[PDB]
């Protein structure tokens, strides 16, 4: 549970998809979406939708009242399976949709926790878990060292001792 | 410096509920409930439907002089109380299995099978034309000539390729004076035959009350011919018999349709009695009498999903 | 530390991947109590034949005692007091169905007895005070003078609402059961209606003696619309009628079934066991219901878990 | 999941903190009422459209329409049936997994209002008083307050 | 100290509502796709089974049609039966007959009035051939007249069994009003059939028709189900068909009517279909529609594989 | 962050060492056995089959009605088809995010049982101290102590 957790707010600035990254270096302030996770995630989205209408079937049915005055116990049969069946057919979507709501927005709380520990399994004690779902780094970080962030091909061997000597300085 | 991760947000408005959240604000919603319909009749699959505008089945399947050409059609639409229906009025044995039967047809063609000639004939001011009296077009009411009734025996047989419907009918006249007058014996009887069909009607004397100025009665009955068989008449005196024949060819089944609405020169899937449907979704409420490969009927007005995240604007 | 609640909860609920589960607190969606009793639907009595048939009511058996609303019918499984008479009802069902919810019913006289002078008809069949009798609600005409006629009347609705008419025909055991009773041999009757025109012919056979009668009587009814008139003619098999129905329709529900006696109450579903009072969307109550009611289901607990599992 | 047992002695309400010091959260514990209120009548009100129903009206010799009655009435038991039984099974769960999502939530919630100023032990974590543990219930918990202290007892 | 998951060279795959195509460790369909092709037995109790008959002629004494059952879950009959009625006519209520005798929990054929009583003479006709030889129905006699006159028959018989009963009978319509007065000298006749319950009188329908297995008249059959202590009363004035053979009935459950074109198979099944049988534990099944007995429910899918392991990469 | 999976992994679903000296774990094996066995059976347990005849009984006068039991015969194929479609594409998501539940449920049972006693390296594993196949079997039992190996770890950590 991220969203509605410690990454309070959705940044209105971001336009290039749905999960992202923000940096604020020295060199500039800008947003960056990560395009693997929202594109498996647009693609997860539309999967679910297009599932509950083509998994429907449709074998034509011609409806209309053709029963008499001395027929009315038939009329009233056709009456029950007719209104029996929008009873089920009503219930059964309502609460698909309700159900399969919760579901996507559960799916996207755990897609930011799950991006949020990525950033933080890669670089470990190279940088500060502040708590906004922000990592503040112990060494500096230029805009190509960013890349490594997004790729996934961040160096910790590299920057450490910068980390480790940076930290002791109380 | 820093890294921050976060979420999209936009300025939208669209909400959807949640099993366990009730007004979800929400980035962006799909909605997979059909409430859109067009207004006016249609085909389906591209075959039209046959739409009788003041016309029962009945007044147009006989020839009502009210009642005013098509080979095929998937459906039937009719008002919801037609104003022709039987001029001279009666009863049709069962007329609903008959509208059912004739509510798709593949092939349909009027044949003249036995004329006016070899049948003298009769009329009744119910059945206007032209201010003049008329009688329906389709079958003819035989009365006595020459003041004696004698019996009558036709056999057509069905030459063509399909099964025709054959339809003829039977008069109950109110009292037994007028039959005397009409048909000069005073007990009737009607046969008609064929490898399926055996009946015998005999005329019901009763007084009735006035409709249309008439307290006779005349009961319409109907079968279907197979190609190579046959079907023979025989009556003492109460004979309304078939002119004109209808072959037909059933391959397909709908229902008979209830608007006043009209036609268009468009094409659906789905139809209804205020507007014809064009939709790939799986719901919708317009009207639960449909007619085509439709989406499930639902009492409801709000169907969306969340295709977004939750926004907070 | 942080922790979650825990009590001392004995209520159990199941998983789709657990059998067998321990659970704070539970609540119940399917509804298991009646109240064992009739009530009223909307707010509606229903209209309750102890003994007696919807045949038997709307025709005069002195069996059953002499309601202008009702929402339903019952009649027991198998009411002791159908027709007194032996004999068959011409769409019987459809009748019932007909009337299983009626807005405004009234009997009133159309053609009185006195009218009827043919003579009257009496069976030891229907005993009404100990002494031989017949329908109440209709007449059997039978031949006066030694010599039957034509017997020629007819009655126009003059209300403002419909009307129910019955009428029957009486089948003679032989051939000669008919002569003493109507002196012409060949005998017809003549309905006739701006709707309905028919002709009654009786049908003489050898039959079972039912309630110590042999001969049969068959009824059949129509709807009077409010300006139509009914024309009957008969020869002399007639079982005329006396009293009709004023009707004013303007829903339908079902007859039931049910060994039950009434309790003021009020209701929104109604059950043979009893009516039932919940807004829950589950039951395993009864199939047979009338009114709004939640679906049957086969299953004993249907018990959702509302709080979080505790152990 | 790592807290186990829970308590028998907390009545605040369903989920909350516990105290051991020399002298419940209704924020997580009110979402969660809400949440699974709103399920319960949504599973009663969604479905709430109902009409008239009636019984059976058919003689002997209508037993195949009888018949047909008896196809759809028994076809609807079977599926009212087996929807509410699966929907009761597969809700009760979802409610369940909804309970070890919100307290590991609340696990983190305070997790990562402290980071080194203690030491992860059980679902339980220098000096802190009475005043100082609202501060780990309102989710407004200074760290570098007591930064200092930590840092030199951990060092110890 | 690693931690990680199983994986298999599993080809396996099944669908998620958000993931299609996963290949995964184990896999398991619950949709019933197998069937053993062979009628069989339903919980115990056999079929009966008619190879080239219907019911109408296997009740009747059809010559054709050939076998005491006396018990059976349901019936199976062919697509189209050859040997119906070997005279041409209508079975009254025929179908609500064939469903009241699906299933029968007791089966035995009783002689109620034999052939020497009826002796009116007995009627014979070339559309109902034994063995070239002319023969009728073995269970029904056709009353033809003697002499110069049809003397009133009455014949009644009261029911002492101890089981409901069946009995058949019917009128026969001749071809014209001269054939009738050679077979049956009163021109106007009546059969009047009595019961407790029943209360019937025939009237034969006179009408020219087309041949049918060369005959032109008809013969329509009726029938009731006398209750034990009841009796039935037959007066008939000519054109009677009588019952010389009934059946007692014991009715502890319902069934259908069957069209299948196979064969018994010494097997016994708790669903059965008219492609073959069915040993399902499964819910779901997508043989065929018309099933008989407990059964999965019909759905039109070809896979339904759920998840049991997990995925493999 | 533990790609491809475990496939030299047969004892079970669900620890691997690389010590100088697969062991699969029994109980979050057999519990969740237990529950992809369970739902299983619920799905299969909870349809309610009674004695149905199917017969197309109506004749060529009976259409109407005919064509009303069609109509019923269509609306719950529907029915089935729609629901047991959408149940299978609903569950087999549960299992799988289910086992990636289970998944992490037990990388989190041995992280919070080495807190500062080890490094979480990315891919599901740790580097420890030193440990042997006796200390492993602890750390699979549940029964591993901290305040053993607490010094040194703290000693080799500011290496
Ligand atoms: C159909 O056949 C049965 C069998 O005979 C007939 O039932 C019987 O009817 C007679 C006379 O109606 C009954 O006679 C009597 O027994 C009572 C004592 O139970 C006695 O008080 C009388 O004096 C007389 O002896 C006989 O009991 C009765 N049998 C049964 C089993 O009820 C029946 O009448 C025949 N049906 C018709 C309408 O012909
Ligand atoms: C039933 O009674 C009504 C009442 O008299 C009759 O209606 C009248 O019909 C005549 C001629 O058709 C009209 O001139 C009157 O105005 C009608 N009266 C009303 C109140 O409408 C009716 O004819 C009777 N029905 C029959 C068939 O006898
Ligand atoms: C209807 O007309 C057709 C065509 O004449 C008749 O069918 C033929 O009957 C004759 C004599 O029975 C045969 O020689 C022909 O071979 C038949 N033709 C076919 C295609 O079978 C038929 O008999 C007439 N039907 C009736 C009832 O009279
Ligand atoms: C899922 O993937 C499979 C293959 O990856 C697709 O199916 C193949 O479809 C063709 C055409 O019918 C068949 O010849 C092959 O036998 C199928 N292979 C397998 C293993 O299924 C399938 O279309 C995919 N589904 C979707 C929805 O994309
Ligand atoms: C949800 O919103 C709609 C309009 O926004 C409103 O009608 C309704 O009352 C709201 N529900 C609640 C519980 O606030
Ligand atoms: C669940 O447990 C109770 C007692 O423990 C027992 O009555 C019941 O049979 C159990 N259910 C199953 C399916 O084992």
């Amino acid at each position: 549970g991220a969203i509605a957790g410690f990454i309070e707010g959705g940044w209105q600035g971001m336009v290039d998809g749905w999960y992202g990254y923000h940096h604020s270096n020295e060199q500039g302030s800008g947003y960056a979406a990560d395009k693997e996770s929202t594109q498996k995630a647009i693609d997860g989205v539309t999967n679910k939708v297009n599932s509950i209408i083509d998994k429907m079937n449709t074998q034509f049915e011609a409806v209309g009242r053709e029963f008499n005055n001395l027929e009315r116990r038939i009329e009233n049969l056709n009456k029950k399976m007719e209104d029996g069946f929008l009873d089920v057919w009503t219930y059964n979507a309502e609460l698909l949709v309700l159900m399969e709501n919760e579901r996507t927005l559960d799916f996207h709380d755990s897609n930011v926790k799950n991006l949020y520990d990525k950033v933080r399994l890669q670089l470990r004690d190279n940088a500060k878990e502040l708590g906004n779902g922000c990592f503040e780094f112990y060494h500096k970080c230029d805009n190509e060292c960013m890349e490594s962030v997004r790729n996934g091909t961040y160096d910790y061997p590299q920057y450490s001792e910068e980390a480790r000597l940076k930290r002791e300085e109380i | 410096d820093q890294i921050c991760i976060g979420y999209h947000a936009n300025n939208s408005t669209e909400q959807v509920d949640t099993i366990m959240e009730k007004n979800v604000t929400v980035t962006h919603a799909q909605d997979i409930l059909e409430k859109k319909h067009n207004g006016k009749l249609c085909d389906l699959d591209g075959v039209k439907p046959l739409i009788l505008r003041d016309c029962s089945v009945a007044g147009w399947l006989l020839g009502n002089p009210m009642c005013d050409n098509v080979p095929e059609w998937s459906y039937i639409v009719e008002k919801a109380n037609p104003v022709n229906d039987l001029c001279y009025p009666g009863d049709f044995n069962d007329y609903e299995e008959l509208k059912h039967l004739l509510s798709r047809i593949n092939h349909f063609e009027k044949i003249q099978i036995i004329p006016k000639s070899s049948w003298s004939l009769g009329v009744s001011s119910a059945c206007p034309y032209q201010g003049k009296s008329s009688f329906f077009r389709n079958v003819v009411w035989l009365i006595k000539k020459n003041s004696t009734a004698p019996t009558i025996k036709r056999s057509y047989n069905n030459t063509n390729q399909e099964d025709l419907l054959v339809l003829w009918g039977i008069h109950h006249p109110n009292d037994a004076a007028e039959q005397t007058k009409l048909y000069q014996n005073p007990t009737t009887y009607i046969s008609v035959g064929t490898s399926t069909l055996n009946q015998r009607l005999v005329p019901r004397i009763a007084t009735r009350s006035k409709v249309n100025g008439q307290s006779g009665r005349m009961e319409f009955f109907w079968t279907i011919l197979k190609p190579n068989d046959a079907i023979n008449f025989e009556s003492n005196g109460n004979f309304i018999a078939p002119e004109y024949a209808y072959k037909i060819v059933k391959k397909g089944d709908s229902t008979i349709m209830k608007s006043e609405l009209e036609y268009g020169n468009c094409n659906t899937k789905c139809q209804t009695p205020m507007g014809a449907i064009n939709s790939s979704m799986p719901f919708h409420n317009i009207h639960p009498l449909t007619i085509g490969e439709c989406p499930k009927y639902v009492k409801s007005n709000r169907l969306v999903l969340a295709t977004g995240l939750r926004n907070s604007p």
